[PDB]
């Protein structure tokens, strides 16, 4: 068991060092499937918490919320606050759920190994991306200069560029009923229907 | 006990121009109505509060705007005053229900 | 609304009252 | 009998910014206390202050000669004679609430008076235990007792004569008060018993009628209060008698809310002296601040935060934030807006109000039904 | 009736003396800090001629 | 209707009440269900014809 | 005196168990279900006493055919030294055996057996996995749940998941509803019991919960769903579950269940920037325990971090002893949702600055930031302005004249008539 962690560990770490997101999926799953459960034999690794951290950043950078928590319910409270491995990803999903974007960016520099920034930058590109949605979901009209400033989009042609990505277009001034009577008609007569028929 | 008695009729007058006039009126100036009734304004707006607060005259004051704003309320409500009551009423009905649902 | 509640709570007690009066008579069967 | 609050609310139990712990209070206590030798207002006295002074033991020592004295005049009248009934019995127990319970205690008072009910037939006896320990367990924090006497006393008691119990809502000023009991029943007794009062060991009249206008102007907010204590007589002729509380209500009543809220600045400190502060002195100046908020913002559709500090007494900053909190709590419908400085009230129409409630009690009887019919049938 | 035994009947430690046991229905607002009242007017209207 | 369907409702519970303390031993309940059916039939034929009226005419 | 009381108290209880067995001996007459819930029902008053001088009592006198599985109980048995058959040797109905067993099960559970009591239950439910009669289904469910319950004591509760997958399979197809629901109910409780929320969750969208279920059972359901909800992040429904779950619960017994459920609800309604009401805080049989849950309420509703993590130091332990800690870091660093949802509440319209003042968050455009944020989801209704600073709601239509009271009311309708065809479909008039 010891020797076929290692195998799993090795080939995670190739896989996010090969820059490539689906293998690196299928083999933490696998190393998960060895890693804490009914285990109880294998002596702890010293390359736990680092990969378990890492899989915590994974899930929070494509918009993996939910499996975020729940593998963190996976895993010890006790390494939550104290490994700084795992530390990190905690600390940017809960700035992210604030909404303190600019404390995700100032400590995108703050990462525990170096076999962290793969998904760093796809996370922050996610953050990015949902502020823009959420900018869409709350203004009215924004100005593109504004947009520009807290898009994080330092390059102006970048954020045209991202505007033309999603439907949220520019504008002109660069600034970013009836009765049915049918369905509910259709209501009425069930109603009908169920105080007729007998039981 | 002649100067309660004609202060008391002294607002009487008051409420009784006051609804004798601004009748036309649906959205008024409380300037203007202080001007057609030579009062001051900060006293005429006292004045039509307290008519408004003690329902003696339907309407509203929009203090933002300095206006007076006048409607009525529709009286078809009342069916829901018997729909709500016999809603309560037969919450005592179920309630004994439960009793005899204890006897089970 | 009222009338459903009216009916639905007559026809809950339409059923306790059988669901009781069916229990009497199995007692009674003793 | 003991009617000044035995001045041990306002004594060293109102310290730090009421700060009342020593003053002509403690010796108005003092001679209450030397007059009819009590031990009882010492027991705390004995601890915290005039904890070991020459005076604490050079009363004790008459006091206790006195009380000794008394109880043994008591237990030779009682066992040398048989009195039956309402007897001599009775009086070694009032002696007792006049003695133990200012020696001592209430619970051998308490005992005594039981004993004595099961022997006595007429009903004032089990009125005066009712508020003689209505008073105790307002010295001890009683209330358990309180309410099994008035239970007692109103279901069965009251079958014989009347017109008794009501001022025993006194209780009831401070049982439920911080929801429904600081007023409600607690202002409908007062009213029904403000005409005959008759019962000045509890309170002198004019204290009476400054409670029942305190009740009732919570308990009635202007839903026609002015039928029953503005235009009612004898309230307002003790209101004649007292300018403060006189112009307090009038000022609320007449709109005249730059003087309301002094008075009520002045009902909020006199009110934290008494057996009513402890309870609820902080609900009833949030009451009366919300009352008079949903009055003044009742006949107006929006008001500028100006406008209604200078004529809400001041601060428009004082007022956004009263006004923020209040509207976060649920209550005093309105919506306050920022710098344009417009609250603008969103009190829904008869209509709407009347769904809203259709809903809400139609989802609590449906949940009942739907209970209830799982419960039967499985 | 099931006791939900599966969830530890959790304890009430051991009856232990509570804060007032009254019989005191209160609301969320009761438990802020105050200063009084006329503290609050003479110091917000000082500031423009009281 | 909704009026006489109230002071039918209390005489219901009022009667409900008495069912308790009487072992098997005009009904408020009856004059209920009747009165129940007829609303329900009016006001769901009201309904569907005004908004059939709706619909079909434009 | 104790051992003439004793003994009228077992005298009284073995004569239940006699109307039980009777009652079960009935439900089998007529070839209809129910009437084994009737003895099934007073079960916990049945198990409160449970002496040995019953049991042994009962087991020799129900069980004439002597065969080996009573043989197992007796050695653990035992009986009067100075100190019955209700008579002939008719073999004995698999409910009755099964019902017999079950008290066994419950008495060697009440005195803290434990491992004997795994091999009885064990004995138990490997005969009824074999039957195929809807009689003892209704028993069935309360094997189970009293045989993981056998396992939990015993800290194995991960070993019964393939057992209780099987048996909840096997109900499946039977179109079992007590059984199902049961063995839903258990496997649930044993994927939380092991933080696996991910398969908890994966087996609840691939599992239908039965309607006719009981009333506990669905409350156990709603509890463990909104569990998995809560900490999967679907605040809103979360919250709803545990509200109907704590409607259903029983009203009298059901202290702890209540409790659980009513913390959870506490840190959900937070979560969700709703403050619960102060009611349930004060009522005895839940108030020290959630007295922990009250200091942190608190300060939710003031926004003092010094106080939360005060309350935090002083309260982690209860805090995972019932497994609310994750949810409570989540409340610390939503409090300032909670706050905007209380600013938004108040205010019409406000200025961005006023926003940053009052919530202590030290930049304009901080402020901007989280109000977006929480106005991206279902928090706050408004419309941001940026160009000058507006924080302006949506304006509060009348909700009569919206069609919006004729769904409401439409749903009101499907259910009372629901209610009602219940109704009269339950009648169940009897042959005699």
């Amino acid at each position: 068991l010891i020797l076929a962690r290692d195998i799993l560990e090795i080939g995670a770490q190739w896989s996010i060092l090969r820059k490539d997101i689906p293998s690196f999926e299928r083999y933490m799953a696998q190393l998960k499937c060895y890693y804490f459960d009914y285990k109880e034999q294998l002596p702890e690794s010293a390359y736990m918490h680092q990969l378990l951290g890492l899989n915590l950043l994974f899930l929070l950078s494509q918009n993996r919320v939910a499996e975020f928590h729940t593998e963190l319910e996976r895993l010890p409270a006790k390494d939550i606050q104290t490994n700084v491995y795992i530390k990190h990803p905690v600390s940017l999903e809960q700035y992210l759920m604030e909404g303190s974007y600019n404390k995700v960016f100032l400590a995108k520099g703050n990462i525990p190994a170096e076999s962290y920034t793969f998904f760093i930058d796809i996370l922050l590109d996610t953050i990015r991306d949902e502020i823009a949605g959420c900018i869409e979901k709350a203004y009215e009209k924004i100005l593109f200069t504004e947009a520009t400033r807290i898009l994080f989009f330092n390059t102006p042609k970048k954020m045209t560029d991202y505007a033309k990505k999603r439907g949220w277009v520019l504008g002109p001034n660069n600034y970013y009923t009836t009765i049915p009577s049918t369905e509910l008609a259709k209501q009425v007569i069930e109603y009908a229907r169920q105080l007729e028929m007998i039981v | 006990i002649i100067s309660t008695h004609l202060a008391k009729l002294y607002d009487n007058l008051l409420e009784q121009n006051l609804i004798r006039v601004i009748e036309p009126f649906s959205r008024v100036q409380i300037e203007h109505i202080s001007s057609l009734i030579k009062l001051s304004k900060a006293d005429v707006e006292r004045k039509l509060s307290q008519m408004i607060l003690d329902k003696k005259f339907h309407g509203i004051l929009d203090q933002g705007e300095g206006v007076l704003i006048i409607f009525d309320e529709p009286p078809v409500d009342k069916t829901y005053e018997a729909a709500l009551e016999t809603i309560q009423n037969m919450s005592k009905v179920v309630d004994s229900l439960y009793n005899k649902a204890k006897k089970l | 609304y009222l009338a459903s509640l009216i009916r639905s709570v007559v026809a809950l007690h339409n059923l306790i009252n059988n669901k009781i009066a069916n229990r009497d008579a199995e007692k009674k069967e003793g | 009998p003991k009617n000044p609050d035995l001045r041990i609310a306002q004594l060293r139990f109102l310290l730090s910014l009421p700060e009342h712990r020593g003053d002509a209070a403690v010796r108005d206590e003092l001679m209450a206390a030397v007059r009819d030798n009590n031990m009882a207002p010492y027991y705390e006295a004995l601890c915290k202050s005039l904890d070991w002074q020459i005076d604490v033991d050079l009363l004790n020592k008459m006091k206790k000669a006195n009380e000794d004295e008394l109880k043994r005049l008591d237990e030779e009248l009682e066992d040398a004679e048989k009195n039956l009934g309402e007897s001599e019995i009775r009086d070694a127990m009032m002696a007792k609430a006049e003695y133990l319970c200012r020696i001592g205690d209430k619970e051998g008072a308490l005992t005594a008076f039981r004993k004595t009910y099961d022997k006595t037939v007429a009903l004032g006896h089990r009125l005066d235990i009712v508020f003689y320990l209505l008073r105790i367990g307002l010295f001890y924090m009683d209330n358990d007792l309180i309410t099994r006497n008035t239970e007692k006393a109103k279901s069965l008691i009251e079958e014989g004569g009347d017109w008794d119990r009501r001022n025993r809502l006194k209780v009831y000023q401070g049982l439920y008060c911080v929801a429904i009991r600081d007023f409600k029943q607690a202002a409908e007794l007062f009213l029904d018993t403000v005409s005959t009062f008759t019962s000045y060991e509890l309170m002198d009249y004019k204290t009476f009628v400054t409670y029942t206008v305190y009740v009732s102007m919570i308990a009635l907010e202007r839903p026609d209060l002015r039928e029953k204590v503005i235009k009612g007589a004898e309230i307002l002729e003790v209101l004649h008698s007292l300018p403060a509380v006189r112009q307090y209500l009038f000022s609320l009543y007449e709109c005249r809310y730059s003087v309301f809220f002094q008075s009520l600045a002045v009902v909020e400190q006199e009110m934290k002296k008494d057996w009513l502060f402890a309870p609820h002195y902080r609900y009833y100046v949030r009451e009366m601040r919300i009352h008079a908020y949903s009055q003044l913002l009742e006949s107006y559709r929006s008001l500028t935060l100006g406008y209604m500090a200078e004529a809400f007494g001041v601060g428009v900053e004082f007022i956004d934030q009263e006004l923020s909190r209040f509207i976060a709590a649920g209550r005093l419908h309105c919506k306050i807006d920022k710098v344009n400085e417009i609250v603008e009230t969103n009190r829904p129409d008869s209509k709407n109000w009347q769904y809203q409630e259709t809903i809400k009690k139609g989802d609590l009887l449906l949940n009942r039904v739907q209970k209830l019919s799982r419960v039967i049938n499985m | 009736d099931d006791e939900f035994e599966e969830f530890p009947a959790e304890d009430w430690a051991g009856l232990d003396e509570d804060e007032d046991a009254h019989v005191w229905e209160d609301n969320w607002d009761d438990d802020n800090v105050e200063d009084d009242f006329s503290n609050q007017l003479r110091a917000e209207l000082e500031k423009h001629g009281y | 209707v909704v009026k006489e369907m109230l002071e039918l409702a209390k005489n219901y519970n009022k009667a409900v009440e008495e069912e308790d303390k009487m072992t098997p031993e005009q009904d408020p309940k009856r004059h209920l269900e009747e009165h129940v059916d007829v609303l329900m039939t009016s006001n769901i034929v009201q309904c569907l014809a005004a908004m059939l009226d709706t619909v079909v005419f434009k | 005196a104790a051992e003439h009381s004793q003994r009228e108290l077992d005298t009284v209880t073995l004569e239940d168990i006699k109307e039980h067995v009777k009652q079960l001996e009935k439900a089998v007459s007529g070839k209809e279900p129910r009437f084994v819930l009737r003895a099934l029902r007073m079960l916990p008053s049945t198990s409160r006493r449970l002496n040995h001088y019953v049991l042994y009592k009962a087991v020799q006198g129900f069980f004439t055919s002597n065969n080996a599985t009573r043989d197992f109980l007796l050695p653990f048995l035992e009986e009067p030294m100075d100190t019955f058959r209700p008579a002939a040797s008719t073999p004995l109905l698999p409910e009755v055996e099964a019902y017999l067993q079950l008290l066994v099960v419950i008495f060697m559970m009440n005195s803290k057996r434990y491992k004997e009591a795994q091999k009885i239950s064990d004995d138990l439910m490997q005969k009824i996995s074999t039957q195929n009669r809807r009689a003892l289904d209704l028993v069935a469910a309360k094997c189970y749940y009293y045989h993981a319950r056998v396992y939990e004591f015993l800290d194995k509760l991960d070993v019964v998941r393939s057992f209780l997958h099987a048996r909840l399979r096997t109900a499946t197809l039977r179109h079992d509803a007590d059984g199902q629901a049961t063995l839903l109910n258990l496997l649930l409780r044993n994927y939380l019991h092991y933080s696996l929320y991910d398969q908890a969750e994966k087996l609840v969208s691939k599992s239908v919960f039965p309607e006719q279920a009981n009333n506990n059972e669905w409350a156990r359901y709603l509890y463990y769903t909104g569990r998995i909800k809560a900490i999967q992040l679907e605040y809103s429904e979360a919250r709803r579950t545990m509200t109907n779950a704590l409607r259903k619960a029983p009203q009298h017994t059901a202290v702890g269940f209540k409790q659980t459920v009513h913390k959870l609800l506490i840190v959900v309604e937070l979560l969700l920037g709703e403050i619960p009401d102060r009611l349930q805080f004060r009522q005895p049989s839940l108030k020290r325990s959630l007295m922990p849950y009250f200091l942190l309420t608190q300060a939710v509703r003031t926004g003092n971090l010094a106080k939360f993590n005060q309350v935090l130091d002083q309260f982690g332990e209860k805090f995972q002893a019932d497994g609310t800690y994750t949810l409570i870091i989540r409340l610390r660093h939503n409090v300032i949702k909670t706050g905007v949802r209380m600013i938004s509440l108040s205010y019409s319209r406000i200025s961005l600055a006023d926003i940053a003042q009052k919530l202590q968050l030290d930049s304009p455009e901080d402020a901007e930031f989280i109000v977006a944020k929480a106005i991206r989801d279902g928090v706050i209704e408004a419309s941001i302005n940026h160009e000058k600073g507006y924080v302006q709601s949506k304006e509060m239509i009348d909700i009569y004249s919206t069609r919006e009271p004729q769904l409401a009311f439409h749903q009101r309708i499907s259910f009372c008539l629901d209610i009602h065809n219940m109704s009269v479909k339950a009648m169940r008039f009897p042959p005699k």
